[PDB]
């Protein structure tokens, strides 16, 4: 559905954030704020990604 | 080094 590719790491300071790696496709699963975004990975883990750090796929 | 890290709400 809605893809992202991470533009750069990142780990976040917060245990809800999800880490990736630049380069890295997400998919978004929820918008519950305007520049954090819920999110899954390539292996299913879920957690919350700045909008800032990704680009859309 | 990354964009700067938006405020959570």
């Amino acid at each position: 559905a809605e893809y992202v590719r991470a533009l750069f790491d990142f780990n976040g300071n917060d245990e809800e954030d999800l880490p990736f790696k630049k380069g890295d496709i997400l998919r978004i699963r929820d918008k519950p704020e305007e520049q954090w975004w819920n999110a899954e990975d390539s292996e299913g883990k879920r957690g919350m990604i700045p909008v800032p750090y990704v680009e859309k796929y | 080094p990354p964009p700067a890290l938006p405020p959570k709400k």
